[PDB]
């Protein structure tokens, strides 16, 4: 029942930032709180408990302290090996352990625009009946970008889905794939269909396009 | 000397005043010191030999009071009297300053050097200090036509300025400032015990008086994060935490018990905790309160008594000294700077029937100070 | 309905220095994203730098990395693109920019008119 | 060595019951709480159940309450949780910690050795395989800088497909994305790749799609338009 909500949700940094995480709690839980850092497939692991004493094992770059209700995690020197989702835990009674939501520290680099494609659907899809298009945004550095679909300036909604691969190891840049899915019954709509993206390094919305 | 009919009134009252006010004074205070003329732990000696300082710069004063316009070598004598006045009155009180700011910051650290060998040695390192302060202002004689001993490229006047007042200040002022906080910190920590133990009371009212356990839960688990802090707050601390440990397995006992939906069993397993409270935390909670007031409280005052000594009497001068020479190196000399200095030595003299108003108040023998 | 005004601007020469700012009426900034922009003669509205929220991010792009630096102070609701080390390829007009989205997904709508900033 | 493991997770229907364990070593589960905290997919941690075998304190998360039970056979050095009447957001990832008693150091440890964790999944569809299908690009797509290409696996179970380009020659410039799970409870993914221009580098590009739950292997070939 106790909240725990940690606020910067995704933190960008590069190797050497000093970084810092805070946590701030419902009650006034007291200094029992613990901070977990989780690379993806792999389980949590301790860093922080008791909100300031260092676990026995891990480097001493990671270091907690608590004012208040106000838990902080700060990492000094952010080597490669720091770039994992770090939670906030509470841990005042065995019933009543909330963990935060956790932030994901991942790699700083300079904004690049997403180079958009659009594809039509294969006729070898549309003997089954349905069709989707799909417009692909590539290598774009924020995770930011936003996708709409248009069919003659009709926005949809409810109908398309998308999903961001992680960060590139060379070069950490993202990469985004909209679809969007029809019945050949409704594929048969309004003949052009058009992707528009939005992106922070980006100055007007690119909409690649393409007819029917 | 434009002044000198008006100076011919100002300064005998002035040091008539001073000479009177600081013999009997520092009279009654030794009167004082011989009645405990052995029990001077580590600062009625720095207070005794400021005590010697300003008695011997008032038995060098006879001379000075019958002045008008009118030797040499009584004339240096009274220039060294007065800078081993002054220099030894600012380094003497900077040294009880940090004395107290170690026995109030790291009482350990006072106790390994409240014997008399390590302080007596600071003592007297400082002593020579000032016998080195005053012989290079010393060189010539300083009779030019009494004394004319006023006036007078000059370089070492900011340097002297500096080390003998400058550095001293900052000090008193970072000793005044660790004091505060350190009383001012074991304060909000004695504040937020009190806050602490006041939630686990209500709370534990509150539960004596409920129904409805999804709300004796809400009382517990507050209950738990005050004492969890609570006791953070050595053969002495072991049993005060190992008192809230067996309170918050009582806490554990009862919220157990409210979360399997005992509203009854939980009010019952909770009243065990006024009983242990009773025996465990009550005896030590008036012990915290008290001891933890007392010698800090004449500690306090007695650095605040000397900051407020200190901006009275040696900050005037030494300011219009830096003042004076700030006017150089951009360039009637007896405008504004005659009476200016004439006032501000008679405030820098005043300090020696100031001294007394540290004792009273802050050591070498308050009894009689009492009375 | 809210619109904004820039700063700045004037013929440096090479390793000079300007503190260009836009300020905007009308509106809050502490919550919304600022971002400046680049246009040279031929060459259509290049992107320079951003500046998140409050102290999670502030990102340049791969040609002004290192050189330029965006601040950004809430009392006034300016942002300052402080160029330094300026090479004779920054002869551009720099517009500013704001979006109307809090996710940072860039919605840009209004700019500003921009001001010149030639060198050499 | 302190070495916690699970076991048990896997494919269930909605609505029925399954079995996941919790075995430990080194320590015993008698000095220590066993608690689960499961993980949705690309979702935050949360607190579901413990167990306190030294007293018995079954306690569990409100969203679990009166469909999960938790027991701990301390003769096997276990712990059991059984997961019936599963709806379909209990489809996750289920760690087992571990949690010292009070009073002293070991409380104050928080969840300090952790399971590895098994997965289990919800849901109400059956094995199939994946029907691969091309994103052929036009001649018009940036005629003189790269065109991208790729082909679409979409409808599928259960999750885990590989996709390869040319049986792994082509590894530069390969982006396979996340599978997304589309509306009818089964998976699409997409997998493209940026080879340059002039005519696609005249290559009969190749995505290798093998399905190994459904013994698929349908590799599809891309043309250009
Ligand atoms: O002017 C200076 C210092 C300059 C100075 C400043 C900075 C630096 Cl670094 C070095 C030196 N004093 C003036 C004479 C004092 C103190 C030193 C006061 N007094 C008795 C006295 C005698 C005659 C009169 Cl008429 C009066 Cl009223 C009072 C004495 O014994 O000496």
């Amino acid at each position: 029942d106790i909240q725990m909500t940690q606020s910067p949700s995704s933190l960008s940094a590069s190797v050497g930032d000093r970084v810092t995480i805070t946590c701030r709690a419902s009650q006034s839980v007291s200094s029992a709180v613990a901070w977990y850092q989780q690379k993806p497939g792999k389980a949590p692991k301790l860093l922080i408990y008791s909100a300031s004493s260092l676990y026995s094992g891990v480097p001493s770059r990671f270091s907690g302290s608590r004012s208040g209700t106000d838990f902080t995690l700060t990492i000094s020197s952010l080597q490669p090996e720091d770039f994992a989702t770090y939670y906030c835990q509470q841990y005042l009674y065995y019933s009543l352990v909330t963990f935060g939501q956790g932030t994901k520290v991942e790699i700083k680099r300079t904004v690049a625009a997403p180079s958009v494609f659009i594809f039509p659907p294969s006729d070898s899809q549309l003997k089954s009946g349905t069709a989707s298009v799909v417009c692909l945004l590539n290598n774009f550095y924020p995770r930011e970008a936003k996708v709409q679909w248009k069919v003659d300036n009709a926005l949809q909604s409810g109908n398309s889905q998308e999903s961001v691969t992680e960060q590139d190891s060379k070069d950490s840049t993202y990469s985004l794939s909209s679809t969007l899915t029809l019945s050949k019954a409704d594929y048969e709509k309004h003949k052009v269909y058009a992707c528009e993206v939005t992106h922070q390094g980006l100055s007007s919305p690119v909409t690649k396009s393409f007819n029917r | 000397y434009a002044h000198h009919s008006t100076a011919r009134i100002v300064m005998p009252l002035h040091y008539s005043l001073v000479f009177i006010i600081g013999l009997v004074g520092n009279l009654l205070a030794l009167v004082v010191i011989v009645q405990n003329r052995k029990k001077i732990n580590s600062t009625t000696l720095y207070s005794t030999n400021l005590v010697i300082s300003d008695i011997l710069f008032t038995t060098a004063l006879p001379t000075r009071i019958a002045y008008y316009a009118m030797g040499d070598a009584l004339c240096r004598i009274t220039a060294l009297v007065f800078y081993i006045n002054t220099y030894a009155g600012v380094n003497f009180m900077t040294c009880l300053s940090i004395d107290r700011f170690i026995a109030v910051v790291h009482p350990l650290r006072y106790n390994k050097i409240k014997r008399i060998e390590h302080a007596k040695g600071v003592c007297i390192f400082v002593w020579i200090l000032v016998f080195a302060q005053t012989l290079p202002l010393l060189i010539n004689p300083m009779s030019k036509q009494t004394c004319m001993e006023y006036p007078n490229l000059p370089w070492i006047l900011l340097g002297a300025c500096f080390i003998g007042y400058v550095l001293p200040l900052i000090i008193i002022l970072i000793c005044y400032s660790q004091i505060c906080c350190k009383l001012f910190r074991a304060r909000r920590q004695l504040a937020d015990l009190e806050d602490n133990w006041e939630t686990l009371n209500d709370n534990l009212k509150v539960i004596e008086k409920a129904d409805n356990a999804a709300q004796v839960k809400d009382a517990l688990t507050k209950m738990r994060a005050a004492a969890l802090d609570a006791q953070k707050a050595s053969p002495e601390m072991k049993d005060f935490r190992h008192g809230f440990d067996i309170l918050v397995g009582q806490i554990d006992d009862a919220l157990k018990l409210a979360n399997e939906g005992k509203v009854k069993e939980a009010q019952a397993a909770a009243e065990q905790l006024k009983t242990t409270r009773n025996a465990y935390i009550q005896k030590y909670l008036e012990r915290a309160r008290s001891t933890l007031s007392g010698v800090n409280k004449k500690a306090l005052n007695t650095i605040i008594l000397i900051i407020v000594v200190f901006v009275l009497c040696f900050t005037p001068y030494h300011v219009a000294i830096i003042q004076h020479m700030i006017k150089k190196l951009r360039f009637s000399q007896r405008h504004s700077f005659q009476i200016s200095l004439h006032f501000t030595v008679c405030l820098m003299n005043f300090n020696c029937c100031m001294d007394p108003f540290i004792y009273f108040f802050a050591c070498k023998g308050y009894k009689r100070k009492v009375m | 309905q809210v619109q904004l005004q820039e700063s700045g601007g004037g013929l440096v020469q090479p390793g000079g220095s300007l503190r260009l700012s836009c300020a905007a009426s009308g509106r809050t900034i502490s919550r919304y994203a600022m971002s400046w922009f680049r246009q040279a003669p031929g060459k259509e509205r290049e992107f320079v730098a951003v500046a998140r929220r409050s102290g999670d991010g502030a990102f340049y792009a791969d040609s002004v990395q290192g050189r330029f630096t965006v601040s950004r102070d809430d009392a006034k609701n300016t942002v300052y693109l402080q160029m330094n080390s300026l090479k004779p390829e920054d002869t551009a007009v720099y517009y500013c920019a704001i979006d109307s989205d809090t996710f940072y997904s860039g919605s840009y709508d209004y700019w500003g008119q921009g001001t010149q900033v030639t060198v050499s | 060595e302190v070495q916690l493991v699970e076991s048990g997770g896997g494919l269930v229907q909605p609505g029925g019951s399954l079995r996941l364990s919790c075995a430990a070593s080194g320590f015993n589960v008698v000095d220590f709480s066993l608690h689960w905290v499961r993980q949705a997919p690309g979702k935050g941690l949360e607190w579901v159940a413990y167990i306190s075998s030294s007293s018995g304190s079954t306690s569990y998360a409100d969203s679990v309450k009166g469909r999960f039970t938790i027991s701990a056979d301390t003769s096997k050095n276990t712990a059991y949780l059984q997961m019936n009447s599963l709806r379909a957001e209990d489809t996750a990832v289920y760690y087992c910690a571990r949690w010292g008693y009070w009073p002293g150091e070991p409380w104050w440890k928080a969840f300090d050795y952790w399971g590895q964790g098994t997965l289990v999944t919800v849901s109400s569809a059956s094995t199939k395989g994946p029907s691969v299908f091309p994103l052929a690009p036009s001649s018009k797509s940036t005629s003189g800088g790269t065109a991208a290409l790729g082909c679409l696996v979409k409808d599928y179970f259960p999750e885990p497909v590989t996709v390869s380009w040319n049986s792994g020659a082509l590894t530069s410039g390969v982006h396979t994305f996340p599978a997304v799970l589309q509306s009818s409870g089964l998976y699409s993914l997409s997998s493209v790749v940026t080879v340059p221009s002039s005519s696609l580098g005249t290559q009969t590009y190749i995505c290798n799609v093998n399905h190994k739950p459904s013994n698929t292997k349908v590799d599809k070939k891309v043309e250009p338009k």
